RNA sequence: CAGAUCUUGGUGGAAGUAGCAAAUAUUCAAAUGAGAACUUUGAAGACUGAAGUGGGGAAAGGUUCCAUGUGAACAGCAGUUGGACAUGGGUUAGUCGAUCCUAAGAGAUAGGGAAGCUCCGUAUGAAAGUUGCACGAUUUUUCGUGCCUCCUAUCGAAAGGGAAUCCGGUUAAUAUUCCGGAACCAGAAGGUGGAAUCAACACGGCAACGUAAAUGAAGUUGGAGACGUCGGCGGGAGCCCUGGGAAGAGUUCUCUUUUCUUUUUAACAAACCAUUGAACUACCCUGAAAUCGGUUUAUCCGGAGCUAGGGUAUGGUGUUUGGAAGAGUUCAGCGCCUCAUGCUGAAUCCGGUGCGCUCUCGACGGCCCUUGAAAAUCCAACGGAAGAAUGGCCUUGUUUUCACAUCUGGUCGUACUCAUAACCGCAGCAGGUCUCCAAGGUGAACAGCCUCUAGUUGAUAGAACAAUGUAGAUAAGGGAAGUCGGCAAAAUGGAUCCGUAACUUCGGGAUAAGGAUUGGCUCUAAGGGUUGGACAACCAACUUAGAACUGGUACGGACAAGGGGAAUCUGACUGUCUAAUUAAAACAUAGCAUUGCGAUGGCCAGAAAGUGGUGUUGACGCAAUGUGAUU
């Protein structure tokens, strides 16, 4: 609400760099299956919980 | 006719939140933020305001100098003139009936 | 069943409301001032307290002991005014507003807030409009018969203090309250205890008088002294019912 | 800001250690106004005639810097 | 003009509250917003105040006195007064 | 529109939607008449066209309701003064 | 395995079916694009109509904010577009908040219970020390004793208390934070200047009291912080309104010296301040008042000293200035790739008004069986601890509560939404969610209606009006004959002038019931302010009442906006409840009555407790009941 401790906007960051694409060179490792994952977490579908 | 804002986060008609409306020298009416207003000092024994000491808060006072604050009389600044009359003219009758009342016991 | 509301009252949402409060109205700590001689003090303030009906009075004296000067909560006398001269102590005058000793007093006197035991700091005699009077001395083994304003007879040691008048406040029961409003206003500043809902409205769960196709409690509502919590409700170890056609 | 009503004064402030500079304004209705900033205030000083305002000019120190608006 | 033949004061509680109570309440009113003689100045301005607290106006005697519920001295309070005297005086010998 | 109504135009009893007093307030009419009564009769007393013992009479009648509006009050001060000096020239003759 | 309204998964008929219909509404042209009803631009028509579909915040969300690209999934139609997707960028504080203080409360420690998890307990049955004082101390000073006095853990408010910042400009996105200018506060040393003291701590005024300073230790006392609600009155600021001048723009068959926009001045600093507007508001001096006087809209004051005269203080959102025109705004030109988007011309002026709106201030009044926080912090007083400059002149300390000057002010938050799409409700859901500002007209009005600033034109679209629907209207004659029942609808409705019954607790009933008028235009009369020589030409004003004339015999012309009466049962009344089928005669209420209890106590609580509530209490009190105004 704009007025956030230190602790919130922390997690508040660590959520933003974690909802991020994987790049192709990752997924291209052999014998890897880290294609497409579900942890993707947009601002409107699922919340944060703090 | 233009319309104001509040300055700061807080959102409420609380008594810390006292505005005035301004208007700049760019056409512009908005809103000042202003503190409350400042209270006389009263006297210990009457409870009037003193007289000569002006409206201030509480640590405004800290930057006034002596004379401002005080004045020039016995228990200046703390009590009223009249309170001051009475304390003097009680004091000496009552003393001089103790020496009386001393005398007269023997 | 369910706990009562009675048995509910054992704190919580049921304390009193004490914010507003200036503070507790005891005389004074007995010593030897008030044991031996008198003591003098000024009447600064005559004020009132919230939730209670008699006014309060301020009064400042002089510390024997320290340079520093003490500030009492007595309770007001009717004829109080600031800046009086109280007096408190054994040798003080019989004049309203000063404290005595009730075994340094005449029979027939009319006192307030006066102590069951000589240092409580006054137990009888506090609400407004109310006194209690001295009935007689005995000076073997010191002990002074009072009358309180229940109409009981309690001996006090002869050395209990006592405010000589009647406490300020006058008749207040005499003007009805004429509305769920002043009686909300009255409660308001006293506790959670108004308004009050009939045991026989109530459920049987509740209450051990709900219940039934009509209103009624259908058992006798005088219940014995011995009675366990929860059904020690409406008439508790009652002497006697009905209207009081002709007491004493 | 300070105003200084009599040029004595005005000479002294611009005596001082913390006259850094002075400002020269020229009005519409040929008014002249002389400012000195100092540590913590402007001190402005007003002249309503040219001849006084020239002579007041002259008078200033040389050590301070005018510059003119 | 009269204005009103028996509510007086009470006319502000309109026809609830009941007559006997309304007259109850009335003469109680009267007292209790009545001017009162101030024993140590002796003007007629002795106010009311929270129902025990007395304070006379004016630039002396603003003393505070603790009086009654409606009056600033009751019945009871004035014999209490009469009584302590005479046990005084008649102790003091 | 404006300009008509000043003239005394759209003000009948069909333009009227508030009561009277709701447009004009009694207390504020009772207000202006009290204020402008007071400052002719202060204005008549400090002049010396009254004295003070005539002066408090006429500001007692005049919160009293007795003039209607300054020319009443005027008459009266003129009878009054006529009285005053017609009897004044009886006792001196 | 054929079943168990079996389990998991997948997939059918219904079926291209129900449906995608609340919130007035869109149209033309151009651009982009393969593709345009949804993108952008221009034009037109409309809506929200300041209690907004406007501008901000608190909680909540967390990057949704901005720029550039994409149109696979979502945006229940579409998509060139999006709060979607991808890549980058963006939140700058001594002055705004947190941080500091305390409230309701939470909670260690001492101590006591409990098998124990842990419970009670917050100066409590504690050897609970931080502070006051020169004794050593060269010689001009915080370092080891001694004697000491009711101190004390902390956490707890982004709406309580509180040290201090304003203007203009700047970004794609931040600003009271950045830039330019101009200030303020706190702390630290003492860098200067000033003041008093020749032999220690100033003067003036009768006084209220005033000053550029005007030495003050412990201890104590006082004040500020610091406070309810309602009503009227007076003032100020902003807004609104109105008369001229200037600049630009709109209309111009006709008329309108016309209509519209701008005409601005912050924090801070100085001097006055009842003048210009608002207190003889409080106090002081002279003086002594009845033929009592003064005085508010509101009836308060005065030999406890009125009126009157003269002073002292309270002082800004008041006046004159500085800031500050150098800013901002409007208009008119030059270069003409123009580069720093520069340079050059003018104006930004003079007046007025108020039962007007919002905020605020001042003096008051009414009400309480309701009297309407605490603390941090700051200031003042009583008091007298301590001082040493010497040779009437070349020589010190104090003040740093006097003026100028120096240094420092750390950490965390700062984007954006705040909602008919950024929160919760499974969602981009007609629901719910605290609060700030609030133009003109009509009108009593923050009512309804239209409009200005601002915002939006977003709710899948096209064609046609079948039955039956949903919502809104009308209807000849009768007028409740319908129906359990006047359900629904209709009728009444504003204001002014007449008139108003039974009954009653005398307060009401009551707007009882029942009648008349209402437009426009032209006048008449009365009711108030300053001001030039009985008066007076203006300027600046709003009401009321009446008359004539006139037209649709119409006029609260839309909107807005009581149907009324006669009885019975019941509850006295105001109020409260079954969130999501029952709002009532149910509950509560004031009133009435009864019961227990004088503290070694009544009632309640706890496993126990050196335990808690009533109780900061004491019979006019607390606790437990029944009945439910008055008579
Ligand atoms: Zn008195």
């Amino acid at each position: 609400p704009s007025h956030k401790s230190f602790r919130t906007k922390q997690k508040l960051a660590k959520a933003a760099r974690q909802n991020r694409p994987i790049p192709q060179w990752i997924r291209l490792r052999t014998g890897n299956t880290v294609h497409y994952n579900m942890k993707r977490r947009h601002w409107r579908r699922t919340k944060l919980n703090i | 006719a233009q319309r104001v804002t509040y300055r700061r986060r807080l959102a409420y008609n609380t008594r810390s939140n006292k505005t005035r409306i301004i208007k700049t020298p760019g056409n512009n009416i908005r809103y000042l933020h202003i503190k409350k207003l400042g209270t006389i000092p009263r006297c210990g024994d009457t409870g009037v305001p003193l007289q000569g000491i002006p409206a201030l808060r509480p640590r405004e006072f800290a930057r006034l100098s002596h004379n401002q604050k005080k004045v020039q009389r016995a228990y200046g600044g703390c009590l009223s003139a009249n309170a001051v009359k009475d304390r003097i003219v009680r004091a000496f009758l009552i003393e001089e009936q103790k020496i009386v009342k001393q005398k007269l016991k023997q | 069943g369910r706990v009562i509301r009675a048995q509910r009252k054992s704190g919580g949402i049921f304390q009193a409301h004490t914010r507003l409060r200036k503070g507790a109205a005891q005389l004074r700590t007995l010593d030897f001032a008030e044991r031996h001689g008198y003591i003098r003090g000024v009447v600064q303030k005559i004020i009132h307290d919230p939730g209670r009906g008699a006014p309060l009075a301020k009064v400042a004296f002089r510390n024997p002991y320290h340079y520093r000067t003490d500030v009492e909560t007595f309770v007001a006398t009717e004829g109080m005014y600031t800046g009086q001269f109280v007096y408190c102590g054994k040798n003080a005058a019989l004049t309203v507003g000063n404290v005595l000793p009730v075994g340094e007093m005449p029979e027939g006197t009319i006192i307030s807030n006066v102590e069951e035991k000589a240092g409580d700091r006054g137990a009888l005699g506090r609400s407004s409009g109310n006194y209690v009077i001295i009935v007689g001395h005995d000076v073997d083994t010191g002990k002074t018969r009072v009358k309180l304003p229940s109409g009981a007879k309690k001996v006090v040691p002869s050395s209990a203090r006592g405010v000589v008048g009647i406490v300020a406040g006058g008749g207040r029961i005499d003007k009805p309250l004429l509305k769920a409003g002043r009686a909300f206003h009255k409660y308001r500043v006293k506790r959670n205890c108004w308004p009050r809902t009939r045991g026989v409205a109530m459920n049987p769960v509740d209450h051990p008088h709900g219940g039934g196709n009509h209103q009624h409690v259908g058992h006798s509502t005088t219940v014995p002294r011995q009675s366990a919590p929860g059904q020690k409700v409406g008439l508790i170890a009652a002497r006697r019912t009905g209207l009081l056609r002709g007491a004493a | 800001p300070r105003q200084i009503s009599d040029i004595k004064q005005f000479l002294e402030i611009a005596r001082r250690k913390d006259a850094t500079s002075a400002r020269i304004k020229k009005n519409t209705n040929k008014d002249v106004k002389f400012k000195l900033r100092c540590s913590k205030y402007l001190y402005t000083l007003v002249v309503a005639d040219a001849k006084k305002a020239e002579k007041l000019r002259q008078s200033l120190p040389p050590d301070l810097t005018v510059t003119e608006v | 003009t009269k204005r009103t033949k028996k509510v007086g004061v009470t006319g502000k509680y309109g026809v609830r509250y009941g007559a006997s109570l309304r007259r109850d309440v009335r003469k109680i009113e009267v007292q209790q917003h009545s001017r009162y003689q101030c024993p140590f100045c002796g003007r007629n301005t002795v106010k009311r105040t929270a129902a025990g607290i007395w304070c006379c106006n004016g630039k002396g005697c603003k003393k505070v006195l603790a009086g009654g519920a409606w009056t600033v001295t009751t019945a009871a309070a004035t014999s209490a007064r009469s009584t302590i005297r005479r046990l005084r005086e008649m102790v003091e010998v | 529109t404006h300009a008509a109504k000043r003239l005394g135009r759209h003000t009948g009893y069909g333009k009227r939607k508030g009561t009277a007093e709701a447009r004009m307030p009694s207390t504020v009419v009772w207000m202006r008449r009290q204020r402008v009564l007071r400052r002719l009769l202060r204005k008549y007393r400090e002049s010396g066209k009254i004295d003070k013992h005539l002066y408090h009479t006429l500001y007692l009648e005049a919160k009293g309701n007795t003039f209607k509006h300054k020319r009443a009050l005027i008459e009266h001060i003129q009878r009054a003064k006529a009285e005053a000096n017609r009897t004044k020239l009886i006792q001196e003759q």
